[PDB]
RNA sequence: AGACCGCCAGCUAAGGUCCCAAAGUCAUGGUUAAGUGGGAAACGAUGUGGGAAGGCCCAGACAGCGUCGAGUCGGCCUGCG
RNA sequence: AUGUCGGCUCAUCACAUCCUGGGGCUGAAGUAGGUCCCAAGGGUAUGGCUGUUCGCCAUUUAAAGUGGUACGCGAGCUGGG
RNA sequence: GCUGAAAGCAUCUAAGCACGAAACUUGCCCCGAGAUGAGUUCUCCCUGACUCCUUGAGAGUCCUGAAGGAACGUUGAAGA
């Protein structure tokens, strides 16, 4: 069976 | 040609040989008793 | 060993030329030319050779029994020479000798032309019989074996090339 | 046996009286010119170096114009070598004319095959595309896949790419004469034949035969 | 005060020659790796080459016990995938005789540029006649 | 086999001594022909070495065909293959 | 944080061989087979159904081989499960 | 398979000899001397003067500038 989750997205965050 | 790891005379005509490091039954009577070790 | 012991005798007309290890024997039928082993001894002696071990050779008894062998059939073949029959058992079986080539007809499709070696000679007496003639006893047997290997004899019916003093165990194709 | 240089001229037909229409590329050969003789005993084989067709003077260089002086033959456009067999035997200074292909009928024809320049995985090695449609992101004439996994780790060597296709020599054998003509220098071969229009040829009696 | 060392600028290298005729490959090529390295000399340095220059005459001559002659394999890979190529000792006898002692010896010799430079200093040569008289090479039985 | 530090001295341990790579191409007597050594079983087999009995044998054995003239037959234990 | 079934694309090796090649025996007359030995050079379907791998089915083929490669291959595609 | 002993016979095997497959090595096609083991052949070119130094495959000045190459330009069924 699958080991893994399909993959997502992050949240945006303030980047810097 | 019998391929087998135990090979035997069968009958009395039977003969075993080495032939270039291989034993071997040679039979003229009886084509069916030829065999060799392998 | 027990082979070996016996000394084989030189008839007259056979002339032995021992170089070390080569020898050659002349005759009225041909001449004939061997290089022993290394692990055999061999004297002319008084007109009849003689082989033993030479020292240094475990094998030495095997080597000269075989030494022996060779050299009495090489003094036979110079003189009396040997002899080989063939007979072509089978319909529409035929040889055909043509100087140093023997044109068989073997149920083939095409002609089979075997091109014989130096000191052979063939005769056929009748279509389906062939005699070979030669010194070699080996090379006589090889050119016997080399015919018969065209068609070698069938289980069924012995069609094919074989031997005059050969016994072909024919058996019955299976009931139903 | 040794061959002819000639030029790719052009390819036409010949009608046969039986109807048939003959695909032919027409070669033009020239007299092959023999400018160099090599033996056994100076070269270590048996060859012999020939030139065809013509250069203006001042193109060729001095190395060049004495290599020609010392066979006697005039400046070719280039220099080729046929082996020798062992029957045959030549002299420096000889023509060498079409008329060697009389009774020649099949010839090997060897040339530089038309650039390409950089071909893809689809063309260079007929690599089957991928869908065009059903989703395919960005990858519709791509290799695909060029490996395994960790085991082996890397990529084999010969593994087939893109790069460079065509501007190479290539031989096609066993071509069919159909014609020698030696008034006009022409050689007819049955088929097509490496190069451009204009291109150097090499004409040798088929190997295989 | 130091142990000497040879230095490549003064070491004086002389030129030899064998005769492979009949002498057995692995014997005869421990001999050799010696002399190319120079461990028969008092002024052997491990990174310097003090050894000789050798000739070797007859390869083709050269022998082997056993049923090497036949069953010995000499194995090599292109480089390209299933590019394992191999051939007998036979083979290698007939196509290049001189590969048979080249290989042997230069499977005894250092590894490193070292060792790639002793192994320049063995000319073999498949037959009897060699190009070297200029050098003068002397007579050495092993 | 238990490193306090230094030495371009010496002797040993395990392991080694043809070349890579320090040291025996050491000595004496055996065995193996399989590159066994340098991967493995039941089991198979006139491989070959050693050992102890036994049956037959110049009143002629065994093999080949009453004939020919010396060792031979078939098991046991065991080494190496 | 070593992305997971199947498909696609691209493969590569093993040989316990599916085809083609060589051979022994056959309860092998022939034709056609059976079985075992040697052999890895090249070759080795398209479709219907289902997410399928598989399988069943249709129709081919000389043959529609068996396995390894992160149950080969998502920083190459797909995303049906 | 042939010849052939060990083992008076027999035995394709121990000596020796012969056949034997798309596998192997060649033969066919292409690359290929960085093959540093850097190979071969043919042709072409260069035949000045002087000074100094720690004296050697040394440095410097003047004169000389070849064969050929490259650049530039017009370009190509050659090409990012
Ligand atoms: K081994
Ligand atoms: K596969
Ligand atoms: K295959
Ligand atoms: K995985
Ligand atoms: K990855
Ligand atoms: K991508
Ligand atoms: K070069
Ligand atoms: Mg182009
Ligand atoms: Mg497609
Ligand atoms: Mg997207
Ligand atoms: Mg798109
Ligand atoms: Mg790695
Ligand atoms: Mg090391
Ligand atoms: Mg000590
Ligand atoms: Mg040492
Ligand atoms: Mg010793
Ligand atoms: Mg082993
Ligand atoms: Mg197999
Ligand atoms: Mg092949
Ligand atoms: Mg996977
Ligand atoms: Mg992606
Ligand atoms: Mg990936
Ligand atoms: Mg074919
Ligand atoms: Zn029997």
């Amino acid at each position: 069976p699958p080991h893994r989750p399909r993959p997502r997205p992050l949240p945006w965050f303030p980047p810097r | 040609m019998k391929v087998r790891a135990s090979v035997k005379k069968l009958c009395r005509n039977c003969k075993i040989v080495k032939r270039d490091g291989v034993i071997r039954v040679i039979c003229s009577a009886e084509p069916k008793h030829k065999q060799r070790q392998g | 060993s027990r082979v070996a012991k016996a000394p084989v005798v030189v008839p007259a007309g056979v002339d032995v030329k021992i170089n070390g290890q080569v020898i050659t024997i002349k005759g009225k039928n041909g001449e004939l030319t061997r290089t022993l082993n290394d692990a055999v001894e061999v004297k002319h002696a008084d007109n009849t050779l003689t082989f033993g071990p030479r020292d240094g050779y475990a094998d030495g008894w095997a080597q000269a029994g075989t030494a022996r062998a060779l050299l009495n059939s090489m003094v036979i073949g110079v003189t009396e020479g040997f002899t080989k029959k063939l007979q072509l058992v089978g319909v529409g079986y035929r040889a055909a000798v043509k100087g140093n080539v023997i044109n068989l007809s073997l149920g083939f499709s095409h002609p089979v032309d075997h091109q014989l070696p130096a000191g052979i000679t063939a005769e056929c007496p009748t279509q389906t019989e062939i005699v070979l003639k030669g010194a070699d006893k080996q090379v006589i047997g090889q050119v016997a074996a080399d015919l018969r290997a065209y068609r070698r004899p069938e289980p069924y019916k012995g069609k094919g090339v074989r031997y005059a003093d050969e016994v072909v165990r024919t058996k019955e194709a299976k009931k139903k | 046996m040794i061959g002819l240089v000639g030029k790719k001229v052009g390819m036409t037909r010949i009608f046969t009286e039986d109807g048939v229409s003959i695909p032919v590329t027409v070669i033009e050969v020239e007299a092959n010119r023999v400018t160099q003789v090599k033996d056994l005993a100076n070269d270590g084989y048996r060859a012999i170096q020939v030139t065809t067709g013509a250069k203006k003077a001042n193109r060729v260089t001095k190395p060049e114009a004495g290599h020609f002086a010392k066979a006697g033959v005039e400046a070719g456009r280039g220099l080729w070598e046929f082996r020798l067999a062992e029957g045959e035997e030549f002299t420096v200074g000889q023509s060498i004319s079409v008329e060697l292909f009389a009774d020649v009928k099949k010839v090997d024809v060897t040339g530089t095959s038309k650039g390409k320049g950089f071909a893809g995985t689809v063309k260079r090695w007929n690599f089957r595309t991928q869908d065009a449609t059903h989703g395919n992101s960005l990858s519709h004439r791509v290799p695909g896949s060029i490996g395994q996994n960790q085991t082996p780790g890397k990529v084999f060597k010969g593994k087939k790419m893109a790069g460079q296709m065509g501007n190479e020599r290539v031989t096609v054998q066993s071509l069919d004469v159909v014609r020698v003509d030696a008034e006009r220098n022409l050689l007819l071969v049955k088929g097509a034949v490496p190069g451009a229009t204009g291109s150097d040829l090499i004409v040798k009696p088929a190997v295989k035969a | 005060m130091k142990t000497f060392t040879a230095k490549p600028e003064t070491v004086k290298r002389d030129w030899y020659v064998v005769d492979a005729t009949g002498k057995t490959l692995g014997r005869l090529a421990t001999e050799l790796a010696r002399r190319l390295r120079g461990k028969h000399k008092a002024e052997y340095t491990p990174h310097v080459d003090t050894g000789d220059y050798i000739i070797v005459l007859n390869a083709d001559k050269v022998a082997v016990t056993g049923n090497k002659r036949t069953d010995k394999v000499y194995y090599h890979h292109t480089g390209h995938i299933g590019g394992i190529k191999q051939a007998t000792f036979e083979e290698m006898i007939a196509r290049r005789p001189e590969r048979v002692i080249e290989i042997a010896v230069k499977g005894m010799l250092p590894k490193g540029p070292l060792g790639r430079a002793m192994f320049r200093k063995l000319k073999v040569y498949a037959g009897n006649e060699h190009n070297h008289a200029a050098q003068q090479p002397q007579v050495l039985d092993i």
